[PDB]
This record gives structure tokens, C-alpha cells and sequence, in this order.
């Protein structure tokens, strides 16, 4: 009414600026964000050089998985303290936790680091897949009875392999052991004081794995599903 | 930023023929167009406007219905579907290109124009009574126009343009809102008014002022220009 | 009324008690719902339209129990009357309909793959709640001219009669409720397999728990709308008055199951939910 | 000669300490009592800005008081027009995580950054009519935590590497580098005559920096936890600081020391942003509380609560005419009060 | 080494700190009084100003 030509022009390309806003909203709201973090020593490079053969700070990496569109962003050049910039990777489907399950030495570093995760104040609601590279390594070192558990952790003499799990085939009982030792390590911490908020998906992947992304795109499903169970009032 | 234009010849009473405009330089899509003629020995007068995206197009009263407007901009260009000629439609045909926002330039770049031999309302008057004022270099040169109804809006903005077509060649703009100067201008050129009676001074005369200058409204969208003041060396 | 007091004032006794928790609970769940930005969410905004819709119904019970009471004297209006069996009927469409709604939601939202989830706007929400609340004011508006007439109008004609369709229009009146037959079985429909296929998909901590939440409300859906549903064609084909005495007993049992419906509608669908729960002690706190 | 030279800074420390000590002959709070009380200062939400897509994370104002430049972690620096609420510019960012926005005085640059370690100075008076990246700067080994105009040419930003930078735009080198801070340089503020600048950091501390000389000419300890905010007094003589303590406080350049806390025992959340106004007597902080706060400068008393946001209050500005104030929050929301 | 050269600059950054003339707080106080008392018609947060003058909401 009272606009004159100028200003009903500035108000067309407004609302085509917001036309092109909520065309950028679609995909937005489509594409799954997944934080990619990890030990210098954990292979996650070894994951990213995986997952697109199908002074920069965030690395992304898009990939898709039964047309799912997931990006990946890797912090590589931010400063040693994670507290401030975590803040904005809340909103985050999930957070890609890669550990090295060969070293044994830096294992106490690495449950430290995913305790930090766990109980952070931003990142509550999100949920944390744990995957824990170099299995083969593992079962060599295993093997090879070189290099003893015991010896870093203690508690790992007590320790008993749980018979609810299910170990895999052509697989030697230590390894199995070994490995879910090293799992139980982590769901220790994850279930205490997590309050159902977020959940923890621990997978045994190795170097050159494929399953990865399918793996991925499986926590996923079952995060995105204890999502809309909360968010539409059926829990 | 270069916009060419095309497809203009001799035409006879009722012929239809397009005129196309094509544009690079710039982002097409984002900026709108605008087609003015200049008939010889003749003002200047709108003839269409189309808005970026089509969504909104306007046409002069003379045109209004038989000349149409569109734009492909995939191939970044702009037609004129001429219908119905009439003797009084010779002109030489101009793109302008338009992007409104706050602070922006409308009318800002102008094509080298297309000539076409063939063979009002509640529309603000712009008046320029002087046809001729001779004046020499290193002199400073006024130029008066008027309008009937106020160009002020409470908005607070004067919507009113200072043009410069030189001899054989194309206008430019150089006051895009009564007071600013466009880019590229010499800061000689200055703008004053008060929203019924507006001045243009230009401080010191050169050998590249000479031309028309023409003063226009934008008040509302039947754009209305003057017979233009001529500049004598 | 066609009752013995001491099976009157017993029901009379079981509905004031439904009214209090119904009418307790939806308020409490609405004043939730606007204090708090927080709670409104996709679900919750159905959830809320149905809890006006049930309070709508349940602020008709007084008239029921009135009516109950007084057999035919009905003192009060006729226009009354007439928006008393309108806004209920639109009431408990709207109602069935917002269940229909919430059940499709919850398998668009757990069935569906993450390739094709729907991407839920606010819109969407906002047009279907008021969408929906049309179909059931409109598909409830033959009952406002059909019924609501005092048959009939002298001190003895001070008692008249009560509301009920004249001759006249029964004839179509019947021809409405067998149309709202559908009613039940578009619902019912979808419940029965919606639900059944997410149970299926959570069964495949907590998902047996919301696999008995789910069984639970559909067994309550269908113990509390087929018993109306019955009665109404019950009563349509009434033609003997003991039978119309046998009829008269059979609605008066599914009128108190309905506001069952209307009471226990918000327990099931909010009070099992954590974010709820949460809501009501903080609100509480 | 190691232990030598930590006893001497021990002893400068020590003289420091008792200089400032010795300065202190009054304190503000006794000196304004009998000033009157600033009233209930109530503000309303005059204007919502809408159209983003995920947290807004960033905002300046310009020179003149009608446009703003807000960044979204989506992806998008959107201008609005504050007076009409209009969309001037849509430009999108090649890294989606962005944590500081800047627009020029005279208007003609827009800068953006955050966690690509890249500050990007976009030009919004292009022939072409499109914004394009004039130009990417880098070098910082952090994260880009805010960015600042003091010419078209030169633009101050801090990096999470503990450091703040001097970029000529056009040359795209760091002029002058500004280190000592022991923590990530979350907040930067420049003087009005933009010869000195303040800039807080993660390690409880704020420093006070000459453009020219290149040097941290004084430094403040007041808090006790991160800073994340910091804004320069209208005068140019103090600033105020916001940290995770969840006090605010004013430090005066010319005394060398605090000289008011604003804290209140029904606030227990960190401060996201802090700004002054035209007079300097109403101190705006966001909180993460949702609620953002006007407290009086010279008396220490809240004057007003705006509580008109549904998530973290991110952004904060006055205008420069004072008439208004924006925030934005991580609702994906830019609210004006006044 | 490195580190005696990192505390050598501390020790000459807190000597910088140290060298600066310094007001009393009292004047600090009355200067920014003094300020906010002559500019306080100025803002319009503290003063409010008529509906006409603000640019929104007339
Ligand atoms: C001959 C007059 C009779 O009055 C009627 O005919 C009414 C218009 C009747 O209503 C008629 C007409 C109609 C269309 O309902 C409005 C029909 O569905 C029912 C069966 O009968 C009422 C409103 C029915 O109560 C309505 O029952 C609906 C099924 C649901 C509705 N809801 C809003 C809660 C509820 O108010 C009810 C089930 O009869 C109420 C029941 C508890 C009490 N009755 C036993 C009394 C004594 C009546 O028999 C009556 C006074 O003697
Ligand atoms: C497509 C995505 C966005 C999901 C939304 C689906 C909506 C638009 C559709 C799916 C099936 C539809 C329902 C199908 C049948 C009926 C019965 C009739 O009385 C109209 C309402 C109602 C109850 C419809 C409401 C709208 C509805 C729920
Ligand atoms: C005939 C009479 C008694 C029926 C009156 C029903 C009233 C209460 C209904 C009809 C339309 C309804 C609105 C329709 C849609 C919405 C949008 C939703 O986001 C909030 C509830 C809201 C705003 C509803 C509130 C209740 C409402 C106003």
C-alpha cells in the first residue's frame, strides 16, 4: 500500500532470497551431519581415504548410502583444547569416535578423550559411534603374546570373557577376549551417567574395512530412530 | 558488463518482429530489464520492465498490451515481441538493467540501441523548459526541471534521475536519487531539490558533458522522462 | 427416567468421577502444552487440538447427566439443545480424526526409511489440525437442523417434550449415522495396521514397553468407539419399546465407555511420554 | 639465570599488584550511590528476523544504523534490512561453520570465518552485481573467533591459535601479529579511534593492544573462568567483559584495574556477548539462559530482562545512534528490542 | 635456550605493564560519570524518545 516501485522491487527479491532459502532448507533438513573424531595414531585416515573411493581447519567428506547423504567433518588444524569449539558441532546426528584398539600404551588416553565426549555439556543429547580400528593389528599383538594387557591395565587379570557375547568365526579365544575387553572398557563409561540421553554403538572395523559405511549408516538409523521415538511422545 | 542488441530493420505498418538483448558481465537473473526508445529528434520514453524472475512486468500506455516482454535466462537474454506497427513506433531501442535493493543504482548500464524505421493519465510530468543553455568550458552550468506532484515519499528518498546522453552515444546516469553520485562519475556533477522543483549543477564544464540531459521519475512505475536540456560548447 | 434410581444414581456417581479426571487431565495437559515452548512439537500440537476437542465433549456431560435425570421436562433452550448435540458430535469427529492423523504420523515417522522421511513443517501441522477440525464441524452439520426439536410444545403442556428427530427428518437422519459408520472404520483401518506394522518394526530397552503402550491404546480404541458405533444403529432400527428399553440401556453404558475415551485419550497418548511427565512435575515443582 | 629471571617477574608482578592496590582510593559503587536509579528499563521485540536455517552465530552493524549481516552455520551470510526486515544479500559460504561476522564502516566488505582457519572479505559493490570472496586470507592455525573493520584495506582478526592478526586486505599478509594470550582469543574490540583495541581470551584475561606499535600495553586478570565477551565503553577509556563466570566487569585503561562486578546469585551460566549503549549506562549481556540482561553501568542494578528467545542468545549489538539493539540467538532467530 | 627466552619476554612484557602513568580510581569514576550525565539525552535506550523519532513501530 504505502510501499513505493523501489521497495516493492527490494521485497520481490526478498522473497526470492527466500524462495532460495527454502529450497537450501530441503537439503538441509535432508543431509546428515556426523563429526569425525580421533587419535593422531587412529587410522581415521584411513576411513576418509575409505569412504570416497565408495593451515585449512574442517576437512569435510560427503558420501551416500542407499541415497542417504552423509557429510563427515574432520577437525584436523584446531587447537590442542577442544572445550570452546565443540559448541558448534552440537546438532550433530553423530559423533564418529575412531580408537586404536592395537596400542595399548595410549588406551588410557583414549578412554580419557571419549569420557571428555561423553560428558561434555553441549554434546549430552548427541550420540557416539565407537569404532575401534586395527582389529587385525590386534589379533597380531594378541597373538604374537608379546605384548600383555595385563601389564597397562590390571584389572585385565579378573577380567572374563562374557558368554552373552558372540565371538566370530575362525577367531582365537583371546583375541576375543582381547577385543572385548577393550569394548566393555568403553561401555563402562558410556552407561554410567549417560541417563538414556545418548547411546553408544561400539563396532569392531579394521583397516580397509567396506562395512564401515553401512555400519555407519546402521547407528544411524537406530539414533535417528530413538530420536522420533522421544520426539513423538511413543517411549 | 556488455549488453548487445539485435534484430531491429525496416518494418511496414503491422508487422511483428522481436528484438532480441543479449547480455555479459553480469549476473542476469539477478538484475531486471528495462527497454527505452528514442524516437529522432525525440525524448526518451519506457517502453517494458520485467522484474528478476518474472515476477512482476509492466508495459508503457502507448504499448500497453500490444508489445510484450521476456526473458530466457538459461541463454541470458531478453526479447520485445513487436505486434501491430505504427509509423509513430521509429525509435532507436535501449536495454537498461535495474537491481533494487538499498543503496543499489537502477538504471545504471545502458545498450548501444537497436534502430527501428517503420515505414498521459496520472503519469507525473517532468518539465524542462530550457531546450538550450550555451555555456563554455571551465564555466559551472544549472540545470532546473520540475514535476506536478511530489517526488518526496515518507520513506525519506527522492526518486528522481539525472541523465547524460552524449552526442552519438548511448545515456549513462548520473544522479541515480537527487543527491548521489553513480560510479564513475566525475564529482563535478552534484544534485539538489525539494521535491516539487530539482537542480542539477555541474561545477566545471568540459569538452565530455556536452549532450542532453534528461531528468526522470520513479514514483511510480509509468517512468517519465523531459524533452531534455542540450549542453553547447 | 426409564431407570431404578438405584441404578441411576450409580452412574450418575461413575460419571461426575469421569468427569473430574478427564477434565483434570486435559487441562493440565493444555495449560502444559502453553506454558511451555518447549513442548510444541509436531505430536503435541494434535495432541493439544484433541485435548480441546475431548474437553469440548466433556463439558456436555452435565447436560447428559441432566437429561439422564429428567426425563422429559428438558427446561432449558431449544438452540441450546441443538449446539449441545452439534458440538459433541463435531467434538468426538475431530477427535477420531486427530487420531487418525497421530497414527499415520508415527508411521510416516518410524517406518519410513531415512530415504524417504517426510520433512515435517510446522505448516503442514497447522493446516491438517485445522483441516481436519472442518471435516468433522461439516460432517457433523446435519445433525444441527435434523435433531434438536422439542417434539412437542396448559400446565401439562409446561413438561413438553425433549430433543429428538421428528418423524420427518429420521428419515434422513438415518441415512447421516450410517455414513458415520465410516468414522470407525477408517480409524480402526489404520490403528489396527499402522501401529501393527511399527510394532513389527520394534520388534524386530523400552521398545516392548512401547509395543504394549501401542497394543494397549488400540484395544482401548476399539473397547471404547465400537460399543458407539453399535448403539447408534442400535437405535436407528429401534421399533419395539422394550427393545427401545433394551436400547436405552445399551447407550447408556456406551455414553459413560465414551467418556472414558475422552479421559483416559490423554493419559495414553501424554502420560506415557518422558518429555510429558517431565512438563507435569516441573510444572508441579 | 632461568630462576633469576621468574623471581623478577614474581617481583614485577608483586610492584604491579601494589600499584594497583595504591590507586585504589575510592570505589565507584560509593561514588554513585547518590546517583538516581536508571528505573525499570523494559524493552520490546520491535522486529524478528527470519529466514535462516540453523544457529545464528554471528552479527554486526554498519556504519549507518538500518543494516545488519548475520552468519548461520548453515552456511549463509544474510544482510538485512533492519527498518523493512528485507533480505539485501544471500551470500553463501564455502565452509558451513561460521563463528564471526564484520561489516565495513563505509559498507563496502563484508568479512566471515570461523573453523576453516580462513577469513573471507566479500565485495557487495561488484559491477558483475554478485557478491564474490574478494578475498581469502590465511595463515592462522585457528579458528577464527571474531573479525573486525578498521579500514577497507586493514582488518584485525583472532584465531583460536592464541593470537590476533593485522591483515592487509589487498596484499592478504599479516602486517603485524599480536601474541601472549594463553588461551583461544575469543572476543575483540576496537576503540573508537581504532589506534587501541581490547582482546579477551580463554585464559581469564584480557589485553589491551596497540595497532601501530604491536604491543600488549595492559592486561586484566579480573575473572576467573573464559572470557567470551568483550566490548569497548562508548568514551573509550574502559571496557566490559563477559566470561563463563557468569559476572560481567568493567575494566578502566586509564587506572589499571576492575572497577565494577555485575553478578547476581539467580545467574549461574556463562556470558555470550556483552555491548554498551550511546551513554555507556546500560551494560546488554546475553546469557545462555535464553534471557539476555540490561544492567546499570554505574550503579550495578538490573534494569531490564529481554527473555523474548527460545536457545542460546549468540549475538548482541547497539546500534550507533543507540536506538535499538539486535540479538541473535541459536533459535535461528535475530531479534530487535527497544 | 627456548625457555629462558620465552620468560626473558615475559618478564620485559610485564616491565612494559608496569612503566605506565596511572589516575587515581576517583577520577576514573568522575570522567565516566561525566560522560554518561552529558550524553544521556543522547541515547534512547535510557531516555526513551517519542514514537515519531524512533524508525520502528512509527
Ligand atoms: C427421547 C428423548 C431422549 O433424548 C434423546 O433422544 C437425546 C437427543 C439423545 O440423543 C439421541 C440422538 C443422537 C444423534 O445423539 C445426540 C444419537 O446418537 C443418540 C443415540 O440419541 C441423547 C443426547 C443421547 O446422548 C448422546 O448420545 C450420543 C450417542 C453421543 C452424544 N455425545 C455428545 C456424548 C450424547 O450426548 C443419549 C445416549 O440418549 C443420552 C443418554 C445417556 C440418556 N438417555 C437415556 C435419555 C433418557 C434419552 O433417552 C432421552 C432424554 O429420553
Ligand atoms: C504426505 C506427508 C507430508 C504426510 C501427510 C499425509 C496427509 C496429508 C494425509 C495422508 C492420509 C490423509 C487422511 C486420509 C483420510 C481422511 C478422512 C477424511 O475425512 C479426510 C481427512 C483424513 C483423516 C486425511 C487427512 C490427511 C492425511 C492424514
Ligand atoms: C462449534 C465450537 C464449539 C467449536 C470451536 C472449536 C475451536 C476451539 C477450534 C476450531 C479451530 C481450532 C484451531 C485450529 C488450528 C490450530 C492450530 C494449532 O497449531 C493450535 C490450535 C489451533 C489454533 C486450534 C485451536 C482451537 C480451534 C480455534
Amino acid at each position: 500500500c504505502t510501499l513505493s516501485a523501489e521497495d516493492k522491487a527490494a521485497v520481490e527479491r526478498s522473497k526470492m532470497i527466500e524462495k532460495q532459502l527454502q529450497k537450501d532448507k530441503q537439503v538441509y533438513r535432508r543431509t546428515l551431519r556426523l563429526l569425525l573424531l580421533g587419535a593422531d595414531n587412529s587410522g581415521k585416515s584411513t576411513i576418509v581415504k575409505q569412504m570416497r573411493i565408495y593451515t585449512s581447519g574442517i576437512f569435510e567428506t560427503k558420501f551416500q548410502v542407499d541415497k542417504v547423504n552423509f557429510h563427515m567433518f574432520d577437525v584436523g588444524a584446531q587447537r590442542d583444547e577442544r572445550r570452546k569449539w565443540i559448541q558448534c558441532f552440537n546438532d550433530v546426528t553423530a559423533i564418529i569416535f575412531v580408537v586404536d584398539s592395537s596400542d595399548y600404551n595410549r588406551l588410557q588416553e583414549a578412554l580419557n578423550d571419549f569420557k571428555s565426549i561423553w560428558n561434555n555439556r553441549w554434546l549430552r543429547t548427541i550420540s557416539v559411534i565407537l569404532f575401534l580400528n586395527k582389529q587385525d593389528l590386534l589379533a597380531e599383538k594378541v597373538l604374537a603374546g608379546k605384548s600383555k594387557i595385563e601389564d597397562y591395565f590390571p584389572e585385565f587379570a579378573r577380567y572374563t570373557t562374557p558368554e552373552d557375547a558372540t565371538p566370530e568365526p575362525g577367531e582365537d579365544p583371546r583375541v576375543t577376549r582381547a577385543k572385548y575387553f577393550i569394548r566393555k572398557e568403553f561401555v563402562d563409561i558410556s552407561t554410567a551417567s549417560g541417563d538414556g540421553r545418548h547411546i553408544c554403538y561400539p563396532h569392531f572395523t579394521c583397516s580397509v574395512d567396506t562395512e564401515n559405511a553401512r555400519r555407519i549408516f546402521n547407528d544411524c538409523k537406530d539414533i535417528i530412530l530413538q530420536m522420533n521415538l522421544r520426539e513423538y511422545n511413543l517411549v | 558488463v556488455q549488453l548487445v542488441e539485435s534484430g531491429g530493420g525496416l518494418v511496414q505498418p503491422g508487422g511483428s518482429r522481436k528484438l532480441s538483448c543479449s547480455a555479459s558481465g553480469f549476473a542476469f537473473s539477478s538484475f531486471g530489464m528495462h527497454w527505452v526508445r528514442q524516437a529522432p529528434e525525440k525524448g526518451l520514453e519506457w517502453v517494458a520492465y520485467i522484474s528478476s524472475g518474472s515476477g512482476t512486468i509492466y508495459y508503457a500506455d502507448t504499448v500497453k498490451g500490444r508489445f510484450t516482454i521476456s526473458r530466457d535466462d538459461p541463454k541470458n537474454t531478453l526479447f520485445l515481441q513487436m505486434t501491430s506497427l505504427r509509423s509513430e513506433d521509429t525509435a532507436m531501442y535501449y536495454c537498461v538493467r535495474s537491481i533494487y535493493y538499498y543503496g543499489s543504482s537502477p538504471f545504471d548500464f545502458w545498450g548501444q540501441g537497436t534502430t527501428l524505421t517503420v515505414s498521459g493519465s496520472a503519469d507525473i510530468v517532468m518539465t524542462q523548459a530550457t531546450s538550450s543553455v550555451p555555456v563554455t568550458p571551465g564555466e559551472s552550468v544549472s540545470i532546473s526541471c520540475r514535476s506536478s506532484k511530489s517526488l518526496l515519499h515518507s520513506n525519506g528518498n527522492t526518486y528522481l534521475y539525472w541523465f547524460l546522453q552524449r552526442p552519438g552515444q548511448s545515456p549513462q546516469l548520473l544522479i541515480y536519487r537527487m543527491s548521489n553520485l553513480a560510479s564513475g562519475v566525475p564529482d563535478r556533477f552534484s544534485g539538489s531539490g525539494s521535491g516539487t522543483a530539482f537542480t542539477l549543477t555541474i561545477s566545471r564544464l568540459e569538452a565530455e558533458d556536452v549532450g542532453v540531459y534528461y531528468c526522470m521519475q520513479h514514483l511510480e512505475y509509468p517512468l517519465t522522462f523531459g524533452a531534455g536540456t542540450k549542453l553547447e560548447l | 427416567s426409564p431407570f431404578p434410581l438405584g441404578a441411576l444414581v450409580p452412574v450418575t456417581a461413575v460419571c461426575l468421577c469421569l468427569f473430574v479426571v478427564g477434565v483434570s487431565g486435559n487441562v493440565v495437559t493444555v495449560m502444559l502444552i502453553g506454558r511451555y515452548r518447549d513442548m510444541r512439537t509436531t505430536t503435541n500440537l494434535y495432541l493439544g487440538s484433541m485435548a480441546v476437542s475431548d474437553l469440548l465433549i466433556l463439558l456436555g456431560l452435565p447436560f447428559d447427566l441432566y437429561r439422564l435425570w429428567r426425563s422429559r421436562p428438558w427446561v432449558f433452550g431449544p438452540l441450546l439443545c441443538r449446539l449441545s448435540l452439534y458440538v459433541g458430535e463435531g467434538c468426538t469427529y475431530a477427535t477420531l480424526l486427530h487420531m487418525t492423523a497421530l497414527s499415520v504420523e508415527r508411521y510416516l515417522a518410524i517406518c519410513r526409511p531415512l530415504r524417504a522421511r517426510v520433512l515435517v513443517t510446522r505448516r503442514r501441522v497447522r493446516a491438517l489440525i485445522a483441516v481436519l477440525w472442518a471435516v468433522a464441524l461439516l460432517s457433523a452439520g446435519p445433525f444441527l437442523f435434523l435433531v434438536g426439536v422439542e417434539q412437542d410444545p396448559e400446565a401439562a403442556a409446561l413438561f413438553s417434550r425433549e430433543c429428538r428427530p421428528s418423524p420427518a427428518q429420521l428419515g434422513a437422519l438415518r441415512v447421516m449415522l450410517w455414513v458415520t459408520t465410516a468414522y470407525f472404520f477408517l480409524p480402526f483401518l489404520c490403528l489396527s495396521i499402522l501401529y501393527g506394522l511399527i510394532g513389527r518394526e520394534l520388534w524386530s530397552r523400552g521398545h516392548r514397553q512401547t509395543v504394549r503402550v501401542l497394543l494397549v491404546v488400540v484395544l482401548a480404541f476399539i473397547i471404547c468407539w465400537l460399543p458407539f458405533h453399535v448403539g447408534r444403529i442400535i437405535y436407528i432400527n429401534t421399533e419395539d419399546s422394550r427393545m427401545m428399553y433394551f436400547s436405552q440401556y445399551f447407550n447408556i453404558v456406551a455414553l459413560q465407555l465414551f467418556y472414558l475415551s475422552a479421559s483416559i485419550n490423554p493419559i495414553l497418548y501424554n502420560l506415557i511420554s518422558k518429555k510429558y511427565r517431565a512438563a507435569a512435575f516441573k510444572l508441579l515443582l | 639465570e632461568l630462576d633469576q629471571l621468574r623471581q623478577e617477574a614474581e617481583q614485577l608482578k608483586n610492584q604491579i599488584r601494589d600499584a594497583r592496590k595504591a590507586c585504589a582510593d575510592a570505589t565507584l559503587s560509593q561514588i554513585t550511590n547518590n546517583i538516581d536509579p536508571v528505573g525499570r528499563i523494559q524493552m520490546r521485540t520491535r522486529r524478528t528476523l527470519r529466514g535462516h536455517l540453523a544457529k545464528i552465530y554471528a552479527m554486526h552493524w554498519g556504519t549507518d544504523s538500518r543494516l545488519l549481516v548475520s552468519a548461520s552455520q548453515d552456511g549463509k551470510l544474510i544482510i538485512w534490512d533492519s527498518y523493512t526486515t528485507n533480505k539485501v544479500h544471500a551470500i553463501p559460504l564455502r565452509s558451513s561453520w561460521v563463528m564471526t561476522c564484520a561489516y565495513a564502516p563505509s559498507g563496502n566488505y563484508v568479512a566471515c570465518g570461523g573453523l576453516d582457519n580462513i577469513c573471507s572479505i566479500y565485495n557487495l559493490k561488484t559491477r558483475e552485481g554478485n557478491v564474490r570472496v574478494s578475498r581469502e586470507l590465511a595463515g592462522h592455525t585457528g579458528y577464527l573467533s571474531c573479525c573486525r573493520f578498521l579500514d577497507d584495506n586493514q582488518i584485525v582478526t583472532s584465531s583460536g591459535d592464541t593470537t590476533c592478526a593485522l591483515w592487509d586486505i589487498e596484499t592478504g599478509q599479516q602486517t603485524t601479529t599480536f601474541t601472549g594470550h594463553t588461551g583461544d582469543v575469543m572476543s575483540l574490540s576496537l576503540a573508537p579511534d581504532t589506534r587501541l583495541f581490547v582482546s579477551g581470551a580463554c585464559d581469564a584475561s584480557a589485553k589491551l593492544w596497540d595497532v601501530r606499535e604491536g604491543m600488549c600495553r595492559q592486561t586484566f586478570t579480573g575473572h576467573e573462568s573464559d572470557i567470551n565477551a568483550i566490548c569497548f565503553f562508548p568514551n573509550g577509556n574502559a571496557f566490559a567483559t563477559g566470561s563463563d563466570d557468569a559476572t560481567c566487569r568493567l575494566f578502566d585503561l586509564r587506572a589499571d584495574q576492575e572497577l565494577m562486578t555485575y553478578s547476581h546469585d539467580n545467574i549461574i551460566c556463562g556470558i555470550t556477548s556483552v555491548s554498551f549503549s550511546k551513554s555507556g549506562r546500560l551494560l546488554l549481556a546475553g546469557y545462555d539462559d535464553f534471557n539476555c540482561n540490561v544492567w546499570d553501568a554505574l550503579k550495578a542494578d538490573r534494569a531490564g530482562v529481554l527473555a523474548g528467545h527460545d536457545n542460546r542468545v549468540s549475538c548482541l549489538g547497539v546500534t550507533d545512534d543507540g536506538m535499538a539493539v539486535a540479538t541473535g540467538s541459536w533459535d535461528s532467530f535475530l531479534k530487535i528490542w527497544n | 635456550t627456548a625457555s629462558i627466552a620465552q620468560a626473558r619476554k615475559l618478564v620485559e612484557q610485564l616491565k612494559m605493564e608496569a612503566n605506565i602513568d596511572r589516575i587515581k580510581v576517583s577520577k576514573a569514576a568522575a570522567d565516566l560519570m561525566a560522560y554518561c550525565e552529558a550524553h544521556a539525552k543522547e541515547d534512547p535506550l535510557l531516555t526513551p524518545v517519542p514514537a515519531s523519532e524512533n524508525p520502528f513501530r512509527e
